[PDB]
């Protein structure tokens, strides 16, 4: 259930 | 926190919770924990429906109402749901965030309470997938150190199983044992309940139903507890009352229409349940002893315990009646139970008790099916009673049932309650119990072995008591013995046989002339001693419905009956007159 | 409001078929609405009996008016779990979803959310969700939620657990009644005819409920009744290109049936008197042996589908008995292959253990859902029109015997599992090989002695007493005759003529050949079962062998014969 999250800035 | 926690006492201002009627035991208790410098968390432990989420409920709108030490005045309570905190997390973090933002929230007021129902769900896992940073272990060290007052309500078998296998947490909590507190308050309660539950149907619940609710609902819905199942009743009742009637109808909830909604959740028929049976019982014996004939002691012993119990006199906790019928067989043993059946209109339940002779089959009158398994089966006697409360058990030849069933029978005639071995409760007190043996016809019917004849009046008796043990006789009503069918009774028995044929032919049109010396040989060759009447069905049958039945479907008369019957001394034949 | 549909206003726009029937049904779900707790609604019924129809029928009744003033403005809307489980991907992010919906339902009083196949969403099932947000909706009492769960996962997930039981109501949906069903099918009528405006007769309407029952066996007649009435009748618009039968009759929805069931349509069709009539004549056709019982079983069917005024006992309850494999077992299948009906086999040796007994009637291990159930009592209900073959019934246990007792005399068998099954249709039969083991021993004496005995005598001794009466008429077997197993013979080898003619080989056979194999495979004790074995080592071992390696690679030209003197076979092949 517990999943790592990568983000990405827009620019 | 925003939408997770619930103020009570916000709530109770504007309604929703109801009030809380006779619960000071308990709230006092739970005011006395609260109080407590560390540990201060109640526990609610009690069976399901018995107002386990009231008190919690009702303490928030007492406190309202300023019914409740000034210590715990200015304070609110917070009812947290799980599964809206457990909802959309996706995330490592997502449930832990949230969680301890609450605690924070408690932690800043000093007075705030959590309300937790079913708390045995914060030990499983919340978010936690192959860890335990459960919710449990994070409130752990908050409500050791008193930072946060918990509040958890929870069954006995949830908390003996769910709950109290991780000490640690189980210390915390203080057992408050929460259990119905009585038939009579009960009633009390839902006077309490009933404006609310008035307005919603707009309709006005009679004194008499409400106590006719809760005392109809102890004998018929067993599986629920006596606070839930009332008010499930009432609020049917009051629903009933809505789409039923079109319009200008009696508003005015009726004892009767309590019976009639009790009766569809217990799926019984709703005659037993109402007392309008009187009619039936002042002609039940001369009704019952014109279907049978002869041994009318037996009827009369049927109609007086039945009559008895409907009057008020009948045993509190034993059933109706236990009866024991000793006589040949087809003497009318089996006729009294099935016409009593139909006239009261109850179930006549019949077991074989041949069937369970040997000590391993004597678990499934009493015993789900074997191993674990089979769903709403239950013992084959339990299903039966449970599924109709008012009925009539037949047993056939309890003489050859095993040892071991008649100790079942001692706590149903002794007791009048009967518990599977699954855990149910089966209480069947209005059924009649009646068996039926042939242990002392064999000995009264046979001669002694000797030049000199012995008196066997009394031989009857003595089999009985060794065949049966002194407590199983005890707790028998009466013992009733069916007597051999004399001459004069054998001439009602074929005026019966012949006469429900003549009724079936009347239909037809055919009609029958039989004489009456045809009667007399007729009986002669349909009753047997030893086998009784039953080899009498045949006689009746055979004899006259066989040759004119063929007659009548392809014969020399086709249809117009006008048949005769006579007694042909040289051929010990029937006549058959053929007049178109 | 996206995700989920208002039936409400789909009513108002038309779409929704009238609904005929179930107002005990309808008129319970607005009494349990009306209620102030436990509002929500449970609807316990099996696939295509009706279950998501009569929800529809509520917001048919909110729009006409027929309902109390406090639902008149109650409003219905039907879950859509496909669309919220559109994409997510996680577990979660459907949860996110529904509380929105929530919220949007919650606003606005007098809303309910009909969930369709609520025991998917809750509960961890058997064959993917989370079931948190289900509960506190209950417990508010803010929104009534109306929920269709089948018999089956709703004792493993409603009975189980107390909080979703306590909050919903549970509505038995039985299956409608065969007059009922017909009711209803004319209350369709007009939209389906409007559609291809074809007219079906009220004949075919009323065989396609009796017809579909007895043949499909796979859901509940409701929805196989409108399913065959609209494959014919949009098999019928488009079936002849140049003829345009408007009319409709019993012939066109014989062949919808049958394709569906893949079954021959003359057994499908409604031919009973043409099928009984030539029983005998089709069963006689294929197998040639023992014309004197076929003659008497042949007759004893067609009285016995009469019942002569008695219905609920068994149709058939014939019992045959003699040597084994003398036609006790062919009789059976073939039978069964000219009815089309699936023959079912069990042999009485294997549930010779008590433990067996049990295994007939439910599962002594521990199982989940009772899918196995009872070997038999689970078949007879996956195919109650079907023969019942049972083999060696002689070496029983004594309990055994008691249980069929009760199968002819009450009609019904009751088991753990409690479903019932309408033993009227169903026929039974059994085989008997301890009357040729009579014959078989022999005497301690100094001269041996006649053994043969009555075959009503050698039936008492292992048989009770109190079936004999109950039977229709006893068939035993005696013997084969010179004459019958020699033709026998003849029409084995044609399987294996059949089998060289697609491989591209002839065969010949000699006549002197053909009756010696007679006499040394036919067995008295043992039948006809050894001259299978004793027929195919003879001839395939040494045609095997030559047509992979030798002159019979190709072309065949076999020949077969046996030497006077020698006694033994002797096989002959040209290149
Ligand atoms: N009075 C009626 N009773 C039953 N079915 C009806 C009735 N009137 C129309 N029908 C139609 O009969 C069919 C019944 O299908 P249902 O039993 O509701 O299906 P279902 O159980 O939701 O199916 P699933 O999703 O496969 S479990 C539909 O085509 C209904 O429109
Ligand atoms: N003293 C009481 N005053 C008011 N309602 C009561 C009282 N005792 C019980 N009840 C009723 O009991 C019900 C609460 O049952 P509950 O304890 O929540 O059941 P469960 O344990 O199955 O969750 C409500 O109908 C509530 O009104
Ligand atoms: N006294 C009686 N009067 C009328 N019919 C009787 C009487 N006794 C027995 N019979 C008939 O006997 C038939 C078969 O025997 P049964 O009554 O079942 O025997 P038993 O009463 O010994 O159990 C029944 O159909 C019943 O009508
Ligand atoms: N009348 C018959 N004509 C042709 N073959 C027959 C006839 N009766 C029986 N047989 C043959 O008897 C054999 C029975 O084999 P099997 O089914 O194993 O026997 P069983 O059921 O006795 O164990 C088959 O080869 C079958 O074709």
């Amino acid at each position: 259930e517990k999943v790592r999250d990568a983000l990405k800035p827009p620019s | 926190t925003e939408n997770f926690t619930t103020n009570l006492n916000q709530l109770a201002r504007v309604g929703g919770i109801d009030p809380l009627i006779g619960r000071e035991k308990e709230l006092e208790r739970a005011i006395q924990v609260l109080c407590r410098r560390r540990k201060n968390n109640p526990l609610l432990v009690g069976e399901s429906g018995v107002g386990k989420t009231a008190i919690a409920e009702g303490l928030a709108w007492r406190i309202v109402q300023g019914d409740v030490p000034e210590v715990m005045a200015d304070c609110t309570i917070y009812s947290l749901d799980i599964g809206s905190l457990l909802a959309g997390t996706k995330y490592r973090g997502d449930f832990e965030k949230r969680f301890k933002a609450l605690l924070k929230q408690l932690e800043q007021d000093t007075n705030s309470i959590l309300f937790i129902d079913e708390i045995h769900t914060i030990i499983g896992a919340g978010a936690a997938s192959g860890g335990q940073v459960d919710a449990a272990n994070l409130i752990k060290p908050l409500l050791s150190s008193g930072k946060i007052r918990v509040i958890g309500s929870t069954t006995y078998q949830e908390f003996s199983n769910i709950f109290e296998k991780d000490r640690a947490l189980a210390r915390r909590f203080q057992k408050i044992d929460i259990t119905e507190p009585s038939i009579e308050e009960t009633v009390q309660i839902i006077n309490g309940l009933k404006p609310k539950y008035e307005a919603h149907h707009d309709v006005r619940y009679t004194a008499k139903a409400v106590r006719a609710a809760v005392e109809l609902a102890v004998k018929y819905i067993n599986d629920r507890h006596l606070p839930d199942k009332a008010i499930d009743v009432i609020d049917e009742a009051g629903a009933r009352a809505r789409l039923m009637p079109v319009s200008k109808r009696k508003k005015t909830v009726n004892v009767a229409d309590i019976e009639s909604v009790v009766a569809r959740i217990a799926r019984i028929p709703e005659k037993s349940v109402s007392q309008s049976d009187r009619d039936t019982l002042k002609n039940l014996g001369d009704r019952l002893k014109m279907l049978v004939f002869g041994q009318d002691k037996a009827i009369e012993a049927l109609t007086e315990a039945i009559k008895m119990a409907r009057a008020g006199l009948g045993h509190e906790h034993k059933p109706v009646g236990s009866f024991l019928f000793a006589g040949p067989t087809g003497v009318g043993k089996t006729e009294v139970t099935v016409q009593l059946s139909k006239a009261l209109g109850i179930e006549l339940l019949r077991f074989d008790m041949s069937e369970y002779m040997e000590r391993h089959t004597v678990s499934r009158l009493i015993g789900a099916p074997p191993g674990y398994v089979g769903f709403d089966q239950g013992g084959l006697l339990t299903d039966a009673v449970i599924k109709h409360p008012h009925a009539v058990l037949l047993l056939d030849e309890i003489e050859k049932a095993h040892p071991d069933v008649f100790n079942i029978l001692l706590q149903v005639m002794d007791n009048g309650t009967l518990t599977d071995n699954n855990g149910r409760k089966a209480d069947f007190r209005n059924v009649v119990l009646v068996m039926t043996t042939n242990a002392g016809v064999r000995e009264t019917e046979r001669k002694s072995i000797g030049l000199i004849h012995q008196d066997n009046s009394t031989d009857a008796m003595e089999e009985i008591k060794k065949i049966f043990t002194p407590e199983f006789r005890n707790r028998l009503d009466n013992i009733i013995w069916f007597d051999h069918l004399s001459t004069d009774v054998i001439h009602q028995v074929v005026d019966k046989f012949i006469v429900e044929l003549q009724v079936q032919l009347d239909q037809k049109g055919v009609s029958l002339e039989v004489s009456q010396e045809a009667r007399n040989w007729l009986a002669e060759k349909g009753y047997d001693r030893a086998m009784g009447a039953r080899p009498m069905a045949r006689v009746i049958q055979d004899n006259l419905k066989k040759p004119l039945a063929n007659e009548l479907l392809f014969g020399s008369l086709v249809d117009g009956g006008q048949v005769t019957v006579a007694l042909d001394k040289e051929k010990n034949e029937l006549t058959y007159g053929f007049q178109s």
